[PDB]
């Protein structure tokens, strides 16, 4: 229920291949790019590494948790 | 109008009237230690991991509870706050059983973290542990309750999100367990959510028993197909294959719940 | 100074002597303005209790007139109600036994003069289901009552209306906390409730309501009819009125006297009851207001009386009022530690800090009788005892932790002591 | 506090209220608010107990039933209090006080001699299942120490011989003059009524005026 | 005090749909 | 001696007689 | 043939590997190892479980043998105790 | 010394492997236990640093004595759960006296 991970913005490269190896069965990659996520601390700032660097972006607006009404009192009402 | 101002240490925010003593701090954007809250489910008060020092008060509040008053300034990281959440560290952990490399919540834990950053160093519970025995609660949550931390939130989920009504507390004391008293399998749709919800590691998932552990799963954010709600869901692929799908929130179609389907 | 008039003595009927039935209770003459007090109005019973300056009978001390003051707000469309606890399962609390067994009437009154001061709708009685006994003895007295027309609508011949109930308590001390008892009323586990919405806010059954020890709601009509002054003039300042003190253990005459409040703790032992048993120097400690309060050591003792101001200067609470005597003939280690024996079989669980804390502190404390734990580990158990003090949901954990403290604050050397005793014999 | 189902105790024992009990069930629910009912569980719950002082799974399920609530809402009342016994109980059912006011007053005492007379272990019923022993906690009436309570009987100030004179009793005969068997009258100083020992003023005495 | 072979052991991850044998 | 002897059902039966005199639910 | 089983099989493209050099299996199986173990008798409702060794064993877990219809097993040695 | 593979698939000694080197894969075994179907120390990958003799609560992995395991071959240096359970068990004797000696230490 912790949210500090939940704060910072974050860049990710799409998914790629990642085929069994023969030998042991660990997992093999051919794609380099796809470990890396860069920690951008807005928007702004991120859509503006994509726009330089010249890969392709698709930003996603962030959903933060709405406002919810809690009362203890609330609940203890036989009515409702 | 209707905008009272509380400090929470000194920062003035202002919250409507009715707003919890923990939602004020989540506004200025500290976060009380908290089990037993979910935003969700209703305040039960159970844990009280969450005491805080409203300042000139004799004693600490209830965080969830108390609905924050004109001018009660928080101190979150106060002298006492701090002794208010290291004593009671002291108390969650006492009758804990420590199988930490047993309960694959383990990096999803709730408890070790505010254990690892507001509780304490050490324990001084040098006597005997207790123990509960596990039962079964249906095909897909394993309960392993001797981890339970009495918090609730399941026999609140389990009434107020999914209308079961069935799991309940059982007893008084120390040996209060909350497992359906007679063997009765928790089926309903709705079901595996306990598991997300259960900050403990007590009952979590049969299937993904022990398959994985969190740090290593990569997370893709994506959509529900097994039914036309379309929930936002997370994927957690694992060198390629994939190992859970949990709920992500979205306030407007799951918001933090996905079906027994498609999980 | 005590001694107060036979006269004076609110319950006589207490030890029985008269009939408990009405017709006993009308030569008490317990409903003899009745309706008069209820004409005369809600404010003028509340200028009564406000004047006597009465202070909470059971275990938590507040000034009664003003705990009745707040539901005494206007109605919000739900039925204001009336909660009389007569369960008290503290350990030395036969003081309302006597009430309910021996004049149940005067309690029955107590509720219609303190009905029409909140404008209570209705008010339910809690009588401890161990005592089966005494709830046989109250409805055949609420029975009378109605028959004669005193309680009912248009009860005692008057505008205003009240009907009384007896409710059933199932062997729990904890039903008796304020937020539980009305649980326990409204059918679920008896588990209390955060103070945040207070119980006349948020009522049984979400109709206000409010809750009062049984000698609290007993004494109402009595100070009514005698007037808060009369009343106001026999307690000490703050402290005031006449309460009932149950003196139990280790005391050559066991007894529940209604003496009056502020006795010096020497006298009332030494004085009515019995003396110490043993002697006044066999006193090893005395136990106040029944297991929830501190202990105190004797020689603070009869220095000290038994008043709640007194008290709370002495660090132990006037509570039950339930004297608890230990000779120099107990092992104190095993006498505290069978209350927190009788913590940890009763406390509801519903809070963290009290479930594992008191079970921490019972198990230590059986350490401790045999003196198998090191000397270190009793300020450990110090720093247990103040963890649960102030976290807990309820003052149980609040009750738990003083008798601790208590031991570790007189008896300190004595717990070394069986330390060293065991790590000699090895 | 986990109910496996027992051929003894599980549903397969029927369980319903008497003609007279339902009456009694109903007397119960208008006492209660109107529009409530759960608030009766626990009464009801009692009655259950009344009847039988088993209680078994079946017993709450028909509470639950009667009383139309959650089933679990019933197990969990049952479980919470003492009072109710969700297995067997002795015909006599004795229950000895052992908190710390009796035992200082000799509580334990009693025990001993009781566990003689019964000639069985603490806890369990006799193999008579004429009588059950259990240490329960304060059940008030202190000032009287010495205690024990047998299905509300409530004997006290007992010293060890009058129990077994009592448990006698009951073994031949019933009704054993259940009270304090002391010369003392509920609860009195053994020295008098110094509290009042003058005759109580009348209706309207000293009353204030106003 | 008075060659080995490194290989994976575990099983396969992704089971295949078997063709249905009967003809149709 | 009424307290000396009292049935099972003393309490709720004794209630139930009262429920005449009960006063109206709310 | 190992404890799960791996068996690169006679169609894999694997089991070339073997080809004039053995495979490694194992004797003793584990899996059957513990089954193999005496079911430790206790008289407390509740038992620990060190593993035997205390620091030279599993973080020590007490384990509620409280109902004879299971054994508990302690979830680091998987040995079975009969309450 | 029962038989039962101390290793119950906790993971952090792959957690705390500084190269790497460890990859676990578990699954619960028929016991109901927790085992690991695929236990692969690379030793090549692996700088002996010993922090997963340190890691393990169970202490099921440790640096045993032996040095002397050169091979003509890269791959027989990849060592599977059996090849590491199989040097467990011919070291074991020795291993349970160093951990002997320095258990105290730690
Ligand atoms: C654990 C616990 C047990 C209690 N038991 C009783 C009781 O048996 N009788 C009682 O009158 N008050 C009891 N109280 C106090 C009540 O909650 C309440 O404060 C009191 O009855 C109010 O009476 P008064 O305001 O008239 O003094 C208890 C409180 C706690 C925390
Ligand atoms: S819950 Fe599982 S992980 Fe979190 S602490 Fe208890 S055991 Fe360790
Ligand atoms: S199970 Fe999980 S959620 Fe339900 S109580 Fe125990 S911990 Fe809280
Ligand atoms: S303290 Fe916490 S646990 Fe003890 S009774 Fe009050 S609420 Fe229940
Ligand atoms: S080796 Fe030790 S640490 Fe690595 S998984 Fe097996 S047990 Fe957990
Ligand atoms: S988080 Fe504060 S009450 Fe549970
Ligand atoms: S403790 Fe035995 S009745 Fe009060
Ligand atoms: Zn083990």
């Amino acid at each position: 229920s912790g949210v500090n991970n939940t704060k910072k913005w974050k860049m990710e490269f799409d998914t790629r291949e990642r085929w069994e190896n023969p030998l042991m069965g660990w997992a093999s990659t051919a794609d380099p790019l796809s470990n890396m996520v860069l920690t951008f601390s807005a928007k702004e700032d991120a859509i503006a590494f994509a726009e330089k660097n010249g890969w392709s972006y698709d930003v996603e607006e962030k959903k933060v948790p709405k406002p919810k009404s809690k009362s203890y009192g609330a609940n203890f009402s036989w009515n409702k | 109008s209707n905008l009272i101002e509380v400090f929470v240490d000194g920062q003035s925010v202002m919250v409507e009237p009715g707003t919890t003593v923990l939602q004020a701090c989540e506004k200025v954007g500290m976060q009380i230690p908290r089990f037993c809250y979910h935003e969700r489910l209703s305040v039960a008060g159970n844990c009280r991991m969450c005491l805080v020092e409203i300042e000139k008060a004799p004693k600490v509040v209830a965080a969830c509870a108390m609905p924050v008053m004109k001018g009660w300034n928080i101190l979150t990281n106060s002298e006492k706050s701090k002794k208010a959440r290291e004593g009671v560290m002291e108390f969650l952990l006492a009758n804990h059983p420590l199988d930490c490399p047993i309960c694959d919540q383990g990096g999803e834990c709730d408890l070790q973290d505010q254990s690892m950053m507001f509780g304490s160093d050490r324990s001084r519970f040098l006597e005997g542990k207790r123990a509960v025995e596990d039962k079964n609660i249906g095909p897909l949550v394993k309960t392993i309750m001797t981890r339970c931390i009495q918090c609730t939130r399941c026999i609140r989920f389990a009434s107020e999100i999914a209308g079961v009504d069935d799991l309940g507390t059982t007893g008084r004391g120390n040996d209060m367990q909350v497992g359906t008293y007679i063997e009765k399998m928790f089926m309903s749709e709705l079901s595996g959510n306990v598991i997300d919800i259960c900050p403990v590691g007590a009952l979590t998932s049969k299937p993904y028993a022990f398959t994985a552990r969190p740090w290593e799963t990569r997370k893709t954010e994506s959509i529900d197909v097994m039914d036309a709600v379309g929930s936002n869901i997370v994927v957690s692929t694992r060198t390629g294959e994939v190992m859970r799908i949990l709920p992500r929130m979205h306030e407007d179609i799951n918001e933090e719940w996905i079906s027994d389907k498609t999980r | 100074f005590g001694s107060l008039k036979d006269e004076d003595r609110i319950f006589t009927n207490l030890y029985g002597r008269h009939d408990w039935r009405l017709k006993g209770a009308l030569r008490r003459g317990d409903w003899y303005k009745t309706k008069e007090i209820l004409l005369k109005g809600p404010d003028w019973i509340l200028g009564e209790m406000k004047t006597s300056g009465l202070r909470g009978r059971g275990g938590a001390g507040f000034p009664t007139g003003l705990k009745w003051s707040f539901m005494n707000k206007p109605s919000d469309g739900r039925p204001k109600y009336l909660v009389v606890n007569a369960d008290e399962g503290e350990p030395g609390t036969c003081k309302d036994r006597e009430i309910m067994r021996h004049d149940p009437h005067k309690l029955v009154e107590g509720c219609l003069v303190g009905g029409r001061a909140m404008g209570a709708r209705a008010a339910y009685i809690y009588i401890r289901g161990e005592f089966y006994n005494e709830a046989s003895n109250l409805q055949v007295a609420i029975r009378e009552a109605y028959e004669a027309g005193l309680i009912g609508k248009n009860a005692c011949g008057s505008d205003y209306d009240f009907d009384v109930f007896v409710v059933r308590g199932a062997g729990a001390y904890i039903c008796g906390e304020e937020t539980a008892l009305i649980e326990s009323i409204e059918g679920k586990q008896g588990k209390p409730r955060l103070k945040p919405p207070f119980p006349a806010d948020v009522g049984v059954f979400g109709c206000p309501t409010t809750v009062a020890n049984v000698e609290t709601v007993a004494v109402s009509p009595t100070i009514c009819r005698r007037g808060g002054t009369w009343f106001a003039g026999f307690g000490r300042e703050r402290n005031s009125g006449t309460k009932l003190f149950n003196i139990s253990g280790h005391v050559n005459h066991p007894c529940t006297v209604e003496e009056e409040m502020s006795v010096p703790l020497k006298e009332l032992i030494e004085k009515h009851a019995g003396g110490v048993t043993g002697g006044w120097d066999n006193l090893l400690a005395v136990i106040p207001g029944g297991s929830s309060t501190p202990l105190i050591p004797k020689s603070v003792c009869e220095t000290v009386l038994m008043d709640f101001d007194a008290l709370v200067q002495a660090q132990t609470g006037l509570g039950t009022a339930a004297v608890i005597v230990m000779d120099r003939s107990t092992d104190i280690v095993k006498a505290i530690a069978r209350l927190i024996e009788f913590y940890k079989h009763e406390s509801c669980g519903q809070c963290t800090p009290c479930r594992e804390g008191v079970d921490w502190m019972n198990k230590v404390m059986a350490r401790f009788v045999k003196g198998d734990a090191r000397p270190a580990e009793i300020d450990s158990l110090w720093e247990i005892s103040k963890q649960i003090e102030g976290h807990t949901i309820c003052a149980l954990g609040d009750g738990a932790a003083w008798p601790v403290q208590g031991l570790i604050r007189h008896f300190r050397p004595e717990l070394e002591d069986r330390m060293q005793r065991f790590a000699q014999q090895h | 506090f986990v109910h496996r189902d027992t051929p003894e105790n599980n549903p397969d024992t029927p369980f319903d209220f008497t003609p007279e009990n339902y009456k009694r069930i109903e007397a119960i629910v208008k006492n209660y608010p109107e529009g409530h009912q759960a608030a009766a569980v626990l009464p009801v719950l009692d009655l259950a107990q009344r009847q039988n002082g088993w209680l078994p799974i079946s017993a709450m399920n028909k509470v639950a039933e009667v009383l139309q609530v959650p089933p679990m809402r019933v197990y969990e009342v049952a479980t919470f209090y003492t009072m109710y016994n969700r297995k067997p109980v002795g015909k006599y059912h004795i229950q000895v006080c052992t908190t710390t006011p009796c035992m200082l007053r000799d509580s334990d005492s009693i025990l001993e001699t009781l566990q003689r007379k019964l000639g069985i272990k603490v806890g369990e019923t006799t193999p008579d299942k004429l009588f059950t022993l259990i240490e329960v906690e304060c059940l008030g009436a202190c000032v009287n120490a010495p205690m024990v309570q047998i299905n509300d009987n409530y004997y006290e100030d007992l010293t060890p011989k009058d129990i077994e004179e009592i448990i006698d009793e009951l073994k031949a005969g019933k009704v054993p003059k259940p009270g304090p068997r002391s010369g003392r009258f509920c609860c009195e100083p053994a020295g008098g009524l110094t509290s009042l020992t003058e005759p109580p003023k009348g209706p309207g005495f000293g009353v204030q005026a106003g | 005090p008075t060659q080995y072979v490194p290989y994976s052991t575990t099983r396969k991850k992704i089971h295949e749909w078997v063709p249905p044998s009967t003809p149709y | 001696l009424q307290h000396h002897d009292y049935n099972t059902y003393t309490f709720l039966d004794l209630n139930l007689d009262l429920s005449k005199f009960r006063l109206p639910q709310p | 043939i190992t404890h799960t089983g791996q068996v690169y099989d006679e169609k894999d493209y694997r089991r070339v590997r073997f080809v004039d050099r053995q495979k490694e299996v194992n004797e003793n199986f584990a899996i059957d190892l513990i089954a193999q173990q005496p079911v430790n008798e206790v008289e407390h409702r509740i038992i620990a479980c060190d593993g035997g060794g205390g620091a030279l064993g599993h973080p020590k877990v007490y384990i509620n043998l409280d109902k004879e219809t299971k054994t508990g097993t302690c979830g680091y040695c998987g040995l079975q105790f009969k309450q | 010394p029962s038989g039962e593979e101390r290793c119950i698939a906790c993971k952090l000694c792959e957690a705390i492997c500084p190269a790497q080197a460890i990859t676990i894969e578990a699954e619960p075994r028929a016991d109901g236990s927790r085992r690991t179907t695929r236990y692969d120390i690379d030793m090549t990958k692996c700088i002996y640093c010993g922090f997963c003799q340190e890691a393990c609560p169970v202490d099921a992995i440790v640096e045993g004595p032996n040095f002397e395991f050169s091979t003509e071959t890269h791959e027989e240096l990849l060592y599977n759960k059996e090849k590491l359970l199989n040097n467990g068990d011919k070291w074991e004797a020795e291993i349970a006296a160093n951990i002997q000696a320095d258990y105290l230490y730690r």
